[PDB]
């Protein structure tokens, strides 16, 4: 019973995307692939993913397609192995589905070699340590919650507060001029989401159908059923792995949304004859996803550099899913959707935001210092708020009310305008660099901008933008005054 | 000629020529957009003169459909097309497709459309055909003398409380 | 179990004889006498064959002797696919079966229809319907054929 | 006609509270179908079951209209031949009835002409009116904010003790004394009490002359009553409305009081029966329950039922699986709360959580 | 804060509750559909 | 040459809406999400659904009409394919079942099919016009947009998509039939009585031509319950592809899967949050995904969805609901207690989005909504924290948000214009409803002789594209829409303001209020 490829069972059970099958010669081993040869009358071929060896004759599988027109004693065929995945520079430019079939319409991909989903996480020896600072060019997340090349960064937040927003800006800034390769995991989103990525990256060159691209798409999105969502991010996964180890190249890897893959294996979790755990998810949560993350790693042979993003539902940040997925990070950015409401964007709440190169050692000592100065007034800045709403702003010492007006520009100052929201704001986005922010915070902290007005800091990228916005602003109020003298 | 390419990057078919025959061919001008429809359906976008001979239909056309619709208007529907050719299609519309207008202004006697299409043409394109300024304007002077400049209910004298807010 | 028992010895007739001995006695026993049973015990089953009444013990040992109508019919449907004979059930009127002549030519133009029972031989079951006050129908092999009116 | 599974024998073979299977020989009778239990069993009472569900093509699950006291597996049962009817007619005006259409008044037989299933079809989209009118009660707050329309579908939710009942009073007093047309009180999972009350209150006032001419019928299974009935008797009071509807073009009043009870006895019943509950604990069919129930209560064109609904808020939890999907069936919605009464203020209704549907300039001034 | 830590506490207190009788009534649907099967057992050796 | 059906079955068990099928011996069997006939007569079938495939051979079904003809040891017929509704042009203005039977008032397309490929989509560019201010400017809607509308009992949940589908009566009857919007309104668990108000609603505007009913009320089972929304898009889906427009309004959602938990616990499927299947985010993940934008290769259609969803005491963190929100991109959030404040509709901007943004306006409306949307802004954070110009217009444009009627496009970007340049500071912010009456319904330079405009006139209806065509700022409009403006503005506060401010008695002061109420239910 080596060999199972070619291997003939028979169907057996089917209720939804759960389908049980029955081998005279033993059911193969899990995790193995089989395809519903008969000919049912379908438009599209079904095939099945084998959970769980109900005996030593059955097995039950979750189906990748739609189980309609199934019948009962439908005639299965082994693969012969795990569900298998092209890879190479081959791949790069075009959009895979959960199977590795190309649904780009662009013609055959030429595939020299092809891998698993599903392989083993790498070991502890198989660790690299690398502690340098990435520069997004966002002032929030540069400066309170630093991202570093080759970990792991999260991006929890509920619906409608930009975490798809970021992702975008992100690969305007950091794939456009990376010198690695990118892959894209889209996992039950939105569908025209994918298809804004696909034109933005065409018209950034990042694809390029003509010459050489350097970015591969793999999309299972919310109409593909449980079976498939539970899968695309293996695939994705697989296909940056294969970039690390083979190529030895630094890969990006976006992820959204990584929440799905949780969703989706509850959904079958309650066919699968298991009892469901608190709040309603499986009770695998917890080692389903650490076997996913583990793989999401930067090795000796190469880096990957992972953003995800991450669905708190109902802003429920202590739901299991949000929480579970907190120690499988290196940097966490917590947007906040009272901050949106407030006109503030992106939405970060840099007080529960954290990075684990928040160290001297690893940055310069003015951006720690700075960082630290910051957090500490805006902490400051929320006690007083309190006092402000009972007593009055007039109560306030002078000292806390220089905080209180310092902070206040802080808050306003940590807001940008991305280069992909132009749309959304209507205006210019701005790329600060990593000096620029320090510097600017710096020169805030200890009052050498007490004089300007605090609007000047909203809504703009570095100090100088601040300068001008702030002299345009003294422009039209003198212009106003001079209609008011007039009348 | 050269190969067009879609959004994606796909072709689309260019010979748009049977096309326009079928549309020369229609009696209501209703029918014709249902040969744009098939057109974009085929990924056989339309070009300006196909857009251009659906606005000779719509002058030339009886009436929409066999039968009468409420509210049709040969200059809404002519104005929503160019608007769809300009803004959904990335085309500037010719002299020849403001012409159209014009000529169904004056045809329809609604002398005021005619007054901005007239500045239109006398902007985007080189001035206005002097045939149809003088007509918009002979269209006028009838309605001037018969007392028809305005509807009356609207030159009604009110007051604060002699008016019926339905 | 019952068609692998009567499969060694080739012979299939004695277990139909003895669902009809099954079938005869159930009906002057008492109401809900397998819920009550002691197959053992009671003598109409004394003379049933020793694969019969094993299984009897079978399902007594498990209580589910309200199966044994429905056993039957599967066994029925074993010996039929192994001897080869098509079952045309002819759904008819309470009383009404009187003619089936139709039926019958029916069932036959089914049958030749049918490429998969061209060797089989062809049988006909009467079963009477209440739902239908005149006509008939037949089915075989999955093919339903209604020529029949209900109330109206 | 005569039905074909009339006199049709069954056993019973299983009993568990309310809930009895029956085993039939020649098969199990239509659901909804009508059983008699014909051995003595020592019982003071006959025993009545109806079908719910078919467990097989012999067996069907039923429930008892009556308490299952003394039954024994095995026992006989009979079937009546149709659903159960209930009297209709100008002759079941001036009495009282129970569940299964029997007068419990202790007076002369009913003498009805004919008698008519409790479960029927609703009225099709068709047959649905299309009149708006002010019904004025003498109430300032419904009058004003949640104005009641003639015809239409009105609901009182409230917790215990907050004045549903008395509304409902005053409303009689305002309305059905004063109304041309008909009137039917369906009590459902109420005290008794109240309903003799009632009964006495209709006989001083005279709309129920003993010796003469009555507009008003009163059906009553109440708290006293088991799960089966408290299920059933809003049917019945409610096919007796739709013949005066229907068969007469009279208007009507039908003053329900508390419909929660009904939803609550089905979940009573469902748990017995097998079924996985839904949140809370409610039955998972709670919604298509009440949407059969309730589309029967409507004004077609050739009649107009005006309905008084109270709904029992649980524990005061307006959110409850039973109210929150009442609210959709109503055209008016009365809303009262506990602290407003604590304060005084009688009647509690708390104006912000009402609405109405007739509060529009093309209806009302 | 004597009317919102006395529904801070009626509302820890029916989260306990309702997530039990959600967690015991898939565990009820789970074992229901669970059917037992044909014993093969020594009926003759007892 | 024999109608021969396929056998597979008897019918063994029932229980409500749903039964359960034991296969006869050697038959060929059923296939997964089929429909299957279950004859209780001769002549008349009952239909169902296929749910469930068991280890035993019992099958599940979901009963979908003539449940009460239903029993046991009845026979069943496969018909081996899946469900094919009736489409195209010849149902519109008629009301349909889920099953594409006709309901009587007083082309097979699939229900199961797959929603567009990424490549077969392309940007939402093109405006749907709802006719109301608040959501035409600050939540645009596109065509082939999933914008959600969720809300309270009793908050306009069912008008404003009603409106949304009579607006389009005015624009279908002028433009060509290639751009013209099908409406398919589907009731989901609703009163009977309900949808034939809104059918005859529909039917005084005249927009039964161009719109079809899909009606499953309460009475009928939950299987159909469960279909609507499936069968509904499906009839929206023949349109799509054949390079054309559609709008789909679910009335409503949450009763959808009140359905689907109804069949899933009675069919033995283990439960989940709320008792709600496991799978029940998938349900309404594959219904709206099928509302996309085809790219201009596959037609250029498009089907619009306005899924409804009902909130308890404005609680959002619901199950089904907050699914839905993350699954539609965008939504209108309308809050109870601005709706018993007197702001109608009733719609929270603060919580609502749309994620579509400025891509979904018209040329004209993008400048007006992007500058409108900072005074807004600013008017919120002013109040929460002064008579300065953003909070002097931001009142005004609270009020002309008011709205009982869709307004016709030309109506409502003039009189945002006018706001936003100024031209109603002067006017007091109750009578800002009356000088929009008189801006739309009359026209006072003529009444008083003092209008010298060529052609730009608000009585001139065929404006409405001139102005979609060429923007408000622009020179061939720009010049005479100021003049006629300042003309408005100043014959309108000559003579009436200044009469209005001059009422004292009690008559008068009466006779005031009903004018000025009136105005909100007009314009
Ligand atoms: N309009 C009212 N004016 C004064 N007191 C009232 C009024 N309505 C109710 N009450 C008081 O509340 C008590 C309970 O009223 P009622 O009998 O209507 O309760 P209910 O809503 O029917 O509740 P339940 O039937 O569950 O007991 C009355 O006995 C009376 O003391
Ligand atoms: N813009 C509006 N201005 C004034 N009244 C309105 C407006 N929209 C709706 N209404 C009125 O508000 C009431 C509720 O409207 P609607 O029927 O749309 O509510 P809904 O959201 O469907 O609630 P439900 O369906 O749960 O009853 C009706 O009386 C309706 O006429
Ligand atoms: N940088 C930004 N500037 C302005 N609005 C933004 C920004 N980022 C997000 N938004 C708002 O959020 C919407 C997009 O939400 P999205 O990024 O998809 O969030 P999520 O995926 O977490 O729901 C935009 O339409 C806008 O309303
Ligand atoms: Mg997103
Ligand atoms: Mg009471
Ligand atoms: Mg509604």
């Amino acid at each position: 019973v080596a060999d199972h490829k070619g291997r003939v069972g028979h169907v057996s059970q089917v209720i939804g995307a759960v389908v049980d099958v029955h081998f005279a010669d033993g059911v193969p081993p899990v995790l193995t692939a089989l395809d519903v040869v008969d000919k049912l009358g379908r438009d599209e071929p079904l095939t099945l993913e084998i959970v769980q060896h109900l005996d030593a004759h059955t097995g039950r599988c979750i189906a990748m397609q739609t189980t309609d027109l199934l019948k009962l004693k439908a005639k299965v065929v082994s693969t012969g192995g795990n569900i298998s995945v092209p890879v190479g520079r081959e791949t790069l430019g075009r959009i895979f589905n959960v199977l590795g079939d190309a649904i780009d319409q662009r013609g055959p991909v030429g595939e020299k070699l092809r891998m698993p989903i599903h392989a083993v996480a790498p070991k502890l020896a198989d660790q690299a340590a690398e502690d340098a600072v990435l520069t997004t060019g966002i002032k929030v997340i540069d400066l309170i919650l630093p991202y570093c090349k080759g970990g792991k960064i999260g991006l929890f937040g509920g619906a409608g507060v930009g975490k798809t927003v970021i992702i975008m800006e992100l690969i305007n800034n950091v794939a456009k001029g990376h010198g690695g390769f990118s892959v894209f995991a889209g996992v039950g989103e939105r569908t025209r989401e994918g298809t804004d990525l696909y034109l933005e990256m065409m018209q950034s060159k990042v694809i390029d159908l003509k010459g050489e691209s350097k970015c591969v798409l793999v999309y299972g999105q919310m109409n593909e059923p449980p079976g498939a969502r539970a899968r695309v991010a293996q695939s994705a996964l697989t296909m940056a792995e294969y970039f690390r180890d083979v190529e030895g190249q630094d890969v990006l890897l976006f992820i959204d949304n990584i929440f799905r893959f949780t969703q989706a294996n509850s959904e079958v979790s309650a066919l699968l004859g298991r009892i469901p755990a608190a709040v309603g998810y499986q009770p695998t949560l917890a080692e389903d996803l650490g076997q996913l993350q583990e793989r999401i790693t930067s090795t000796t042979k190469g880096s990957i550099t992972s953003v995800q993003a991450v669905y708190v539902p109902a802003d429920d940040i202590t739901d299991p899913a949000p929480a579970t997925t907190f120690s499988h990070l290196d940097a966490t950015t917590v947007l906040d959707r009272a901050v949106a409401e407030s006109g503030i964007y992106p939405a970060v709440n840099p007080l529960e935001c954290a990075s684990r190169i928040m160290d001297p050692d690893v940055i310069s000592v003015d951006h720690y210092n700075v960082a630290q100065d910051v957090v500490q007034m805006l902490t400051k800045y929320r006690e007083l708020q309190d006092i402000i709403a009972v007593l009055g702003i007039d109560e306030l010492s002078e000292e806390d009310k220089l905080i209180v007006d310092r902070a206040r520009k802080l808050v306003k100052f940590l807001s940008q305008p991305f280069q992909v929201a132009e749309v959304f704001t209507g205006m210019t986005g701005h790329y600060v660099q990593l000096d620029d922010t320090i510097d600017s915070f710096s020169g805030l902290l200890m009052g050498t901008y007490d004089q300007v007005p605090e609007m000047a800091f909203y809504m703009v990228g570095g100090i100088n933008s601040v300068l001008e916005k702030a002299k345009k602003m003294a422009e039209e109020a003198a212009e106003l005054e001079k209609m008011r003298r007039a009348r | 000629a050269a190969k067009k390419y879609d959004l994606f990057g796909y072709e689309v078919d260019t010979n748009t020529a049977p096309w326009i025959e079928k549309i020369k061919k229609c009696k209501y001008y209703d029918e014709a957009g249902e040969v744009l429809v098939n057109m974009n359906v085929s990924n056989c976008p339309p070009d300006i003169a196909t857009y251009n001979a659906t606005l000779q239909c719509i002058y030339q056309s009886p009436s929409k459909q066999s039968t009468p619709v409420d509210n049709e208007s040969k200059f809404c529907a002519m104005m929503d097309l160019l608007e769809e050719m300009q803004h959904r299609n990335r085309l500037k519309p010719n002299e020849e497709s403001w012409t159209w207008v014009m000529k169904e202004c004056v045809k329809s006697g609604q002398f005021r459309l005619g007054y901005c299409i007239q500045q239109v043409m006398e902007t985007e394109c080189k001035g206005c055909p002097a045939d149809l300024v003088k007509a918009n304007e002979a269209n006028a002077q009838k309605a001037k003398t018969e007392g028809k400049e305005h509807p009356g209910h609207l030159s009604q004298q009110a007051g604060l409380f002699d008016v019926k807010v339905e | 179990f019952l068609y692998k028992a009567a499969e060694e010895k080739g012979n299939f007739d004695n277990i139909l004889s003895d669902f009809q001995k099954i079938a005869a006695a159930a009906s002057k026993l008492p109401i809900f006498w397998e819920r009550t049973a002691v197959v053992e015990k009671i003598p109409e089953f004394k003379q049933l064959s020793e694969p019969t009444f094993f299984t009897l013990v079978w399902m007594q040992n498990n209580g589910m002797l309200e199966l044994i109508q429905e056993v039957a019919e599967v066994y029925e449907t074993f010996v039929n696919a192994k001897q080869k004979k098509a079952v045309a059930k002819i759904f008819v009127a309470p009383g009404g079966e009187k003619n089936v002549e139709e039926a019958r030519r029916v069932a036959e133009e089914l049958h030749k229809g049918l490429k998969e029972l061209a060797d089989y031989t062809l049988v006909l079951k009467t079963v009477v319907d209440r739902t239908i006050v005149k006509g008939f129908a037949v089915e075989l092999a999955g093919q339903y054929v209604n020529k029949a009116e209900g109330q109206q | 006609p005569v039905a074909d599974h009339k006199g049709r024998v069954g056993h019973v073979s299983q009993v568990i509270g309310a809930v009895v299977d029956v085993h039939f020989a020649d098969g199990v009778p239509p659901v909804l179908t009508a059983l008699d239990v014909v051995d003595k069993l020592g019982r003071d009472e006959p025993l009545t079951l109806e079908i719910v569900q078919h467990l097989d093509a012999h067996t069907g699950r039923c429930i008892a209209m009556q308490t299952t006291d003394l039954l024994k597996l095995k026992a006989k049962v009979v079937s009546t031949g149709g659903n159960i009817s209930v009297p209709v007619g100008r002759e079941t005006l001036g009495r009282i009835f129970n569940v299964l259409g029997d007068a419990i008044d202790q007076r002369g037989p009913v003498g009805e002409k004919l008698r008519m299933p409790i479960h029927a079809v609703a009225p099709k989209l068709a047959d649905q009116a299309a009149e708006d009118a002010v019904l004025t009660t003498g109430i300032k707050v419904i009058d004003l904010i949640l104005p009641y329309c003639k015809g239409g579908k009105i609901g009182l939710f409230g917790g215990a003790g907050v004045g549903k009942t008395v509304i409902i009073m005053e409303l009689i007093n305002n309305v059905a004394k004063g109304h041309g047309g008909f009137s039917v009180f369906a009590g459902v999972g109420e005290r008794t009490r109240e309903g003799t009350d009632l009964y006495l209150e209709m006989m001083q006032s005279k709309v129920i002359d003993l010796k003469g001419e009555s507009k008003c019928v009163l059906v009553y299974g109440q708290m006293n009553e088991p799960p089966g009935a408290r299920a059933r008797v809003a049917q019945s009071a409610l096919t007796m409305a739709e013949y005066f509807r229907d068969v007469e073009g009279q208007d009507v009043l039908l003053f329900i009081d508390n419909i929660f009870r009904f939803t609550q006895a089905n979940s009573e019943v469902s748990a017995l029966l097998g079924r996985i509950p839904a949140a809370v604990g409610y039955q998972p069919t709670l919604a298509e329950d009440l949407g059969q129930l309730q589309e029967r209560i409507t004004s077609t064109t050739k009649g107009s039922i005006t309905s008084v609904q109270a709904v029992y808020v649980p524990a005061d939890d307006i959110t409850d699986p039973a109210p929150a999907t009442t609210f959709s069936h109503l055209d008016a919605t009365t809303v009262l709360d506990r602290a407003v009464a604590e304060s005084g203020i009688y009647p509690a209704v708390n104006p912000l959580e009402c609405a109405s549907r007739i509060m529009d300039p093309d209806v009302i001034s | 804060q004597q009317r919102t830590s006395s529904l801070y506490n009626k509302t820890r207190q029916f989260g306990i509750t309702a997530a039990l009788i959600e967690i015991l009534s898939a565990m009820s649907s789970l074992e229901g559909n669970a059917m037992k099967g044909v014993r093969r057992n020594k009926f003759w050796e007892g | 040459f024999f109608k021969t059906t396929e056998m597979i079955g008897y019918v063994h068990s029932i229980d409500g809406t749903i039964a359960t099928l034991i296969p006869a011996p050697g038959n060929p069997g059923v296939a997964y999400n089929t429909i299957i006939q279950i004859q209780v007569s001769p002549t008349t079938f009952a239909a169902g659904l296929v749910f469930n495939l068991e280890k035993d051979g019992r099958i599940g079904i979901i009963l979908m009409d003539n449940i009460t003809e239903v029993q046991s040891g009845q026979k069943v017929m496969a018909t081996g394919q899946l469900l094919h509704i009736p489409v195209g042009a010849g149902v519109l203005g008629k009301v349909v079942n889920p099953l594409g039977h006709e309901v009587p008032v007083g082309t097979l397309g699939k229900v199961d099919t797959g929603a567009p490929n990424i490549v077969s989509r392309s940007p939402v560019n093109y405006n749907l016009l709802t006719g109301f201010k608040a959501v035409d400017t600050m939540i645009p809607i596109g065509r082939g947009q999933r914008e959600l509308i969720v809300g309270d009992r009793q908050t306009g949940k069912t008008s404003i998509a009603v409106s949304t589908i009579i607006n389009q009566v005015r624009i279908n009857q002028q433009i060509l039939s290639k751009n013209a919007v099908i409406s398919i309104y589907v009731s989901i668990g609703q009163r009977c009585s309900n949808v034939a108000r809104i059918h005859r609603l529909l039917q005084s505007y005249g927009a039964l031509r161009y719109t079809t009913v899909m009606a499953a009320t309460a009475a009928e089972p939950a299987g159909l319950q469960y279909l609507a929304p499936y069968a509904g898009v499906t009839m929206g889906e023949y349109f799509m592809n054949r390079g054309r427009h559609c709008l789909c309004v679910y009335d409503d959602l949450s009763k959808q899967a009140v359905a689907y938990r109804q069949i899933s616990l009675l069919l033995r499927r283990p439960p989940g949050r709320e008792a709600y299947p496991g799978d029940v985010f998938y349900l309404h993940s594959r219904l709206l995904e099928r509302a996309a934008m085809l790219s201009p290769g596959k037609g250029g259609g498009s089907v619009t969805a306005l899924p409804i969803v009902e909130t308890l005491s404005n609680d959002v963190t619901a199950y089904i609901v907050t699914n839905v929100i993350s699954i539609t991109d965008g939504q209108i959030y309308l809050d109870t207690k601005l709706f018993t404040g007197g702001q109608r509709p009733a719609v929270n901007i603060g919580l609502s989005v749309s994620r579509v943004g400025s891509s979904a306006q018209n040329a004209a409306m993008k400048g007006v909504a992007g500058k409108l949307k900072g005074i807004l802004a600013e008017y919120r954070k002013l109040a929460a924290d002064v008579q300065t110009i953003p909070m002097i217009r931001g009142a005004r444009f609270v009020a002309l948000f008011n709205q009982k009627q869709p307004s016709y496009f030309m109506n409502a970007i003039v009189s945002l214009y006018a706001c936003l340049n100024g031209y109603l500071d002067d006017v007091k912010v109750q009578y800002v409803k009356f000088y929009e009456y008189l801006l739309v319904h009359r026209d006072l330079g003529i009444m008083y002789g003092t209008a010298k405009n060529k052609f730009f006139y608000m009585y001139v209806q065929e404006l409405n594209y001139l102005i979609r065509f060429f923007t408000l700022n622009s020179p061939i409009l720009h010049g005479e829409l100021e003049e006629m403006l300042k003309q408005h503005t100043h014959l309108f506060l000559q003579h009436y303001q200044s009469k209005m401010n001059a009422i004292k008695s009690e008559k008068d002061v009466k006779a005031l209020k009903n004018l000025l109420y009136s105005c909100k239910r007009a314009v």
